[PDB]
């Protein structure tokens, strides 16, 4: 029963065993029933913690590899070893987003849909972070659509003070900056997000102020140093 | 810190 | 694969938190039956203690969640799963110690010997942290015997300010407090260690010392 | 923690 599976995921979150929480949330989303917003966030941050651990470790052991006869072969093997783990978890959650969580949202569910599409774009960006040449272009395309579509959708059905829309705009801006290597478009979208957001600071709800104000502030920050 | 949204 | 390559693998795995990989590489480093350097022994200890400490911390938060509460069968199954993982890694490090490290210590390799016996007592205390009934009595007795031999060699052939002796004394106090529920004996052990170390490395004694003012 | 940590 999912009623206790979500509780197991919450217990794993409390236990900082993010693999177990991501597994429980994978089970509850494989049960084909639609996901609550808090269960949405549970699965999202569980899987993002799981992949970000390997992201950080990959960063450190590839930075030292680029910094530097027989040990360099082993550090390259280790980088490939955890790269085949990062890509594995990425594709796992990507097919979780394709077979479920997207086909299970009608037109009246714009919010959840752009949530999952930003998830898809983020994980494809993480895949492109470790891809080279022919393996890169493809995912850089698969991210782009998965981003842009999402953008368009909530440019049509929710005001730019929503934390989900602002988070999608922020991840899109840093995708344009880091991967697409286009600081112009990144700065542009950061500006169109933050300005449109502050234009209606009235709509900041009592239960959504912290998240938005944070994301708007970090969008502004990224805009400063660029 | 990190450019992207640090989602815990 | 050359042993230096494995040592580098686990040294860099510490910079990546792959403490499972660190512990595995250093376990395979101990499994060539050659005694370890100070650095290699220390980072083996670090890796294994880090993984068992993750297990311990999340087990503790699970057991604390298990108290203030139906849907508890799942909580108990999760706690037992964490317990199984914990005692698995504990039996792994204990079998490493008994078969390779404590045995390759000569009858007067004093510092390394007391180090490994304090480690054995620590991991048996970790086993007792989650053990039940007589299965708990046996492991607390084994930890007591390990700490006993370690403390004998600590008092006789060692300086009363040696950080290894001080660490054994601190963990012996923590064992007597958190396992035997005898704060008298724990405070007494800590007091004797501190009052033998004051005569003449710093942090650790303060650590022991910091425990004293936390119990008084 | 109360014992001897990271060692
Ligand atoms: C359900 C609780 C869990 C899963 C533990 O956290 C999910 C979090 O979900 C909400 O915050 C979300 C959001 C978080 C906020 C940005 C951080 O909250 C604060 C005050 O710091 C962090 C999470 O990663 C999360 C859910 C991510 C999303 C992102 C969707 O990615 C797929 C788009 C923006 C952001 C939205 C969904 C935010 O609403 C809530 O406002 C948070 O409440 C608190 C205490 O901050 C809660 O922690």
């Amino acid at each position: 029963d999912r009623e206790q599976l979500v509780q197991k995921a919450r217990l794993a979150e409390q236990a900082e065993r993010y693999d177990d929480m991501a597994a429980a949330m994978k089970n509850v989303t494989e049960l084909n029933e639609p996901l609550s917003n808090e269960e949405r966030n549970l699965l999202s941050v569980a899987y993002k913690n799981v992949v970000g651990a390997r992201r950080s470790s990959w960063r450190v052991i590839s930075s030292i590899e680029q910094k530097t006869e027989k040990k360099i072969e082993m550090v390259r093997a280790y980088r490939e070893k955890i790269e085949k783990e990062l890509e594995a978890v990425c594709q796992d959650v990507l097919s979780l987003l394709d077979n479920y969580l997207i086909k299970n949202c009608s037109e009246t569910q714009y919010e959840s849909k752009v949530f999952y599409l930003k998830m898809k774009g983020d994980y494809y960006r993480y895949l492109a972070e470790v891809a080279t040449g022919e393996k890169r272009a493809t995912v850089v395309e698969s991210s782009e659509k998965a981003y842009s579509e999402a953008h368009e959708i909530s440019k049509e059905h929710m005001q730019p003070t929503h934390p989900i829309r602002l988070g999608l705009a922020l991840n899109y801006s840093v995708f344009y900056y880091e991967i697409q290597n286009a600081p112009e478009q990144a700065c542009h979208l950061a500006k169109t997000a933050f300005d449109d957001a502050i234009a209606e600071l009235d709509t900041l709800n009592e239960d959504s102020y912290k998240d938005s104000t944070l994301i708007m502030q970090l969008l502004r920050d990224n805009l400063t140093l660029w | 810190r990190k450019l992207s949204l640090q989602e815990r």
